[PDB]
RNA sequence: UACCUGGUUGAUCCUGCCAGUAGUCAUAUGCUUGUCUCAAAGAUUAAGCCAUGCAUGUGUAAGUAUGAACAAAUAGACUGUGAAACUGCGAAUGGCUCAUUAAAUCAGUUAUAGUUUGUUUGAUGGUUACUCGGAUAACCGUAGUAAUUCUAGAGCUAAUACGUGCACCCCGAAAGGGAUGCAUUUAUUAGAUAGCGAUGAUUCAUGAUAACUCGACGGAUCGCACGGCCGCCGGCGACGCAUCAUUCAAAUUUCUGCCCUAUCAACUUUCGAUGGUAGGAUAGUGGCCUACCAUGGUGGUGACGGGUGACGGAGAAUUAGGGUUCGAUUCCGGAGAGGGAGCCUGAGAAACGGCUA
RNA sequence: UGUUACUUUGAAGAAAUUAGAGUGCUCAAAGCAAGCCUACGCUCUGUAUACAUUAGCAUGGGAUAACAUUAUAGGA
RNA sequence: ACUCCGCCGGCACCUUAUGAGAAAUCAAAGUUUUUGGGUUCCGGGGGGAGUAUGGUCGCAAGGCUGAAACUUAAAGGAA
RNA sequence: CCCGUCGCUCCUACCGAUUGAAUGAUCCGGUGAAAUGUUCGGAUCGCGGUCGCGAGAAGUCCAUUGAACCUUAUCAUUUAGAGGAAGGAGAAGUCGUAACAAGGUUUCCGUAGGUGAACCUGCGGAAGGAUCAUUG
């Protein structure tokens, strides 16, 4: 099957290797999950060296995706993929890939974000909410598409290998970097 | 800037989004740039320390360590995109004559951009874990070539 | 292979087992335990080829099975269980107990102990780290984990280790000054005081030893093993006590022998 | 034993080879052969083809007995032995051979801070339950086929089989609630200094926090012994699950080193050649693979190609010294099982006394 | 702190083979045994040691030799 | 211009062996079993044969590079 | 003593029309088993309240790995060949006499032309010459 043997590869100099050895099953690879954006959700047990596992995820709709300046992490629903630098036609194929750029829906951060500052985007409650409202600040490319409901996200976990998507909201210069990206 | 690729390039685990500030703070973190020593009685090059590059192969703030051979040779190619062919001069010792013959070696080996090289100068390299198809070490220091 | 190989060739077996090359094609293959199978002394080697207790493969595994043989405090019936060094072999029917130790000709010896010295050993320590929940740990040479040790403890140093009880008595720091045994290498068995550590960054440690009759040499740190603090050693030593003589003065002893004997 | 002798001339001194002399753990063959010890033996040509038999099975007091089994006894679940069968484990070692293979294998020397590892050993696993459910083998009895440890249907009944299941932080009218084992995945944070561990060197070991997963995890198991409290409590073992360390190992890997040939001088790169970035895959590093980008990489210090009646080494023969030749074969490493390819099971195989083409 | 070769010593290094110590298998090729006295045994019985290119690792030496360097000193 | 003494460089010659060599002979062809200043080319019994073949150069003639099968007990040097 | 053609026998090799032949390997292309992943499919079984839930075979779809076969091409090794032609060997063939003496034209090198054959001739060169020698 698929082989990350050296043998079948031109030397450095550039001649080639004669056979000496049939393929290992210790170097073998496997076929590519190709994980989609769907609300079918489909994982499969893959029983990997050494009696371990891995998940395949084929279909995905939801990950858990972190805030990191709030420091706030939310369970999300997958709506598009929008950007991805390996290459082009897996961003209209909605393939879900490690640093793909995904929008997610904003619902549960708009919930944490009124339930903590007490803004849309009980004594000793009001008490403490004007407390953190002193050293609030947000960011106005964040802001701005809080109103559409969709986030720009980055998927930092590999569907292929742990059967997740989770990611973390773009945000600073790597906000500003993939926005000017997608702006045509 | 340094953002040349199609994917914005940083470092791995140095959050520059953080309300607070990196004033005081080691680095990589506070959002501050990532360094470290190499160990073995290497500098860090000044040029990495306060660089903007961003370089996952480079051994002061990049992710490989050096463990292994140390070596010592002279730039014979600077044309590839941060790599280098390091060109190693020794004697082979010929038995039967009780002669020596000059024989040479060329190892590819990864340079950061920390480090400025041209063909001649004299480079010593570290082991590291395979960065390619033939790259296994890493530049550590240059001397240029008449100092 | 396409996987582990259950067979040691005899030709294949450690030197220092002492094996005639024409006593069969194979040699038994050392289980996995605490020690290395080329740094122990399998249980049916030492029942049958030093002891004489056992003739034959066959009778070894009668006196194991009859639960008669401990190491370390604990009944053993594996026959090729890995002894090694520093280890308290007992057996209660015989009233007997030894310690392994090497001779200064690289060999295990079974060096008879006293009931009293029989209730603790000594190991070498690894490493000393942080486990699960933050909780420090440190392993031995000989594959023992003891959680919670003192934290004066560091790697390379020596700790005694109480057969009964199972925790740390007292340990030697490992600093030059101490007597030393060589535990690998062309020195092993010879007993010294460990004058200097040379350190190269990135390469092994050298030590240079110091024999009580003046011969100095070196080894690496790897293969050192404190014995005690200052110069006395907190375990009982062999007859030649770690000494190694030279060629012409073993011939002149052995002339004196005959002589006398 | 640091050795030479015959042969060119009518004769001489040379160059020079032919021939002789001796050995070979060196093969064959010829003739001959009483005794003791020791001992190689279908490698060379055909990794050509194979009749027949055998070379891998396995039971402890301790997973599962209602044989319509045996033995010894005599209103009891069973509890003497135990075929068969299920379950578990092993069959990836060993043995054989040298076909392919020329910086490859391999040797010495490294590295894994680049990974996996049944087992052994050590340590470590939170503050209907007086015990759940449905199947199936052996057995039993209807069979099919020329036929195979080829095969269908029916009736029974077990489990350590199979499937289940008791088992600090945030919100907040400080009540109440949420989360709260271990593992999994991501993000934020601490990991100082010269309370606070290690390295030559790691945002490392490890901690805290926000969530996440439709998690083969966190004992519905067995033997022996009976005791101590007034139903309660309790001994020594067996087997099994998970985590770390250890051991047994592998995989990949650093440096240097290989015979003849130039009547082999350029080779590599569209379809990976050299490197870069981002992914995918893998136990994990890596053009290992994909997308995009750059134009590199090797070479008279012999690349590339060709030859080998080439597996490499430890070593073997002969050796004043230097050297020459050999190394299929019992030790180590590699490789293969008529030729290729593919794969299941499993801790471990691209397995062949396993399967598929 | 210019970089090397060379040399010295040491560490690490499979066994078997080779060299070699001990030992009267009756000798020998071998083998790794045995020996001592006569008790309920002893000699802690023995199963040494050297060699091991080249490359790599680490100390001492600095003659010989290689490369690098020098005056608008970016000198001490 | 010629005569005499000398120095450096050159083409040579003559005598001689304390040298070398199989000798002829050589002041280098010496300083070599008491064997080593540096470096290039090149030979390994006689033939087959500077032939066949391939490559390369040339308008051609040919040049450069260059085998094997097989054959033979000598061929050859000096005296 | 000795050279070559010619003539006879045998041995080795070479050239050679045959778009020679055989065998093996490799490249590209074509076709393509099987397996695996994916898509669809839902025989059948079980479990709940004649509708749900779960499991799921055959088959199918796309992709991957990829044996195998069939081309053209190239290379390797072996081999046939009318005829041409080389070398060597084979007691005692034919024709001359070219080399050895100043060998009867001194011999030899390079080159060119010519002749049955060795060889001859032209041009330049060498002594390994038959001259170390004419201040006559
Ligand atoms: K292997
Ligand atoms: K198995
Ligand atoms: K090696
Ligand atoms: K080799
Ligand atoms: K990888
Ligand atoms: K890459
Ligand atoms: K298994
Ligand atoms: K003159
Ligand atoms: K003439
Ligand atoms: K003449
Ligand atoms: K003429
Ligand atoms: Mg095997
Ligand atoms: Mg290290
Ligand atoms: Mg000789
Ligand atoms: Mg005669
Ligand atoms: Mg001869
Ligand atoms: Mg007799
Ligand atoms: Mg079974
Ligand atoms: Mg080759
Ligand atoms: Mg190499
Ligand atoms: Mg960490
Ligand atoms: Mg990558
Ligand atoms: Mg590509
Ligand atoms: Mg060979
Ligand atoms: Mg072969
Ligand atoms: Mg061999
Ligand atoms: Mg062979
Ligand atoms: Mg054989
Ligand atoms: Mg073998
Ligand atoms: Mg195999
Ligand atoms: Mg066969
Ligand atoms: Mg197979
Ligand atoms: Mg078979
Ligand atoms: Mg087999
Ligand atoms: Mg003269
Ligand atoms: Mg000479
Ligand atoms: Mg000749
Ligand atoms: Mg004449
Ligand atoms: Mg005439
Ligand atoms: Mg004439």
């Amino acid at each position: 099957g698929i082989s990350r043997d050296s043998m079948h590869k031109r030397r450095a100099t550039g001649g080639k290797k004669k056979s000496w050895r049939k393929k290992r099953k210790y170097e073998l690879g496997r076929q590519p999950a190709n994980t989609k954006i769907s609300s079918n959700k489909t994982v499969r047990r893959i029983r990997v060296r050494g009696g371990n596992v891995k998940w395949r995820a084929l279909r995905l709709d939801t990950g858990n995706f972190s805030w990191g300046s709030e420091a706030v992490t939310r369970k999300t629903r997958i709506l598009d993929v929008v950007y991805n630098a390996s290459n082009n036609e897996l961003v209209r194929t909605q393939t879900l890939v490690k640093s793909a750029i995904v929008q997610v829906d904003a619902a549960p951060f708009k919930q944490w974000y009124l339930q903590h500052y007490g803004i849309d985007i009980s004594n000793h409650v009001v008490r403490k909410i004007e407390n953190r409202q002193a050293d609030r600040k947000l960011d106005s490319h964040l802001e701005e598409q809080f109103a559409s409901g969709r986030l720009l996200a980055c998927i930092s976990s590999r569907p292929g290998q742990c059967g997740r998507a989770d990611g973390y909201i773009l945000e600073g210069k790597e906000l500003e970097f993939y926005m000017k990206k997608l702006q045509k | 800037a340094e953002q040349t690729e199609k994917a914005f390039l940083k470092q791995p685990g140095v959050f520059l989004s953080s309300k607070k500030t990196g004033k005081g703070k080691r680095p990589g973190k506070g959002g501050n740039r990532y360094f470290k020593s190499i160990g073995l009685g290497f500098k860090t090059p000044r040029e990495a320390t306060e660089g903007t590059y961003i370089d996952k192969k480079c051994p002061f703030t990049g992710n490989v360590s050096i463990r292994g051979r140390i070596l010592a040779g002279t730039c014979h190619s600077a044309k590839m995109n941060r790599t280098i062919i390091v060109r190693r001069n020794y004697l082979h010792y010929v038995k039967k004559y009780q002669r020596y013959e000059k024989r040479h070696s060329n190892i590819p080996a990864h340079i950061s951009p920390c480090f400025r090289v041209k063909e001649g100068d004299h480079v010593t390299i570290g082991q590291c874990r395979p960065l390619s198809k033939t790259v296994r070490f890493n530049v550590l220091k240059v001397i240029p070539a008449g100092s | 292979a396409r996987g582990l190989k259950k067979h040691l060739k005899r030709l294949n077996a450690p030197k220092h087992w002492m094996l005639d090359k024409l006593g069969g094609a194979f040699a038994p293959k050392p289980s996995s335990g605490p020690h290395k199978s080329r740094e122990c002394l399998p249980l049916v080697i030492i029942l049958r080829n030093r002891l004489k207790y056992a003739l034959t493969y066959r009778e070894v595994i009668s006196i194991l099975m009859q639960r008669q043989v401990m190491v370390d405090g604990k009944v053993r019936t594996d026959k090729t269980y890995p002894a090694g060094f520093m280890d308290v072999v007992t057996i209660p029917k015989t009233n007997e107990s030894f310690r392994l130790l090497y001779d200064t000709k690289g060999r295990f010896r079974l060096h008879s102990l006293r009931d009293e010295e029989a209730k603790f050993k000594l190991c070498k320590v690894r490493s000393v780290q942080f486990g699960q929940k933050g909780i420090p740990y440190l392993n031995t040479y000989d594959g023992r984990t003891i959680r919670y040790p003192d934290p004066l403890i560091k790697a390379n140093d020596t700790i005694k280790l109480d057969l009964d009880s199972n925790k740390i008595v007292d340990f030697i720091k490992f600093d030059v000054g101490n007597v030393v045994m060589v535990t690998g290498g062309r020195n092993r068995g010879r007993v010294g005081i460990l004058k200097n550590r040379e350190k190269h960054k990135g390469s092994f440690e050298t030590v240079h030893i110091q024999d009580s009759q003046g011969h100095e040499f070196a080894t690496r740190l790897g293969n050192v093993f404190t014995l005690g603090k200052g110069s006395k050693p907190w375990v009982s030593l062999p007859k030649g006590k770690g000494i190694k003589l030279s060629i012409i003065e073993e011939a002149r002893k052995r002339m004196a022998a005959q002589s006398a004997t």
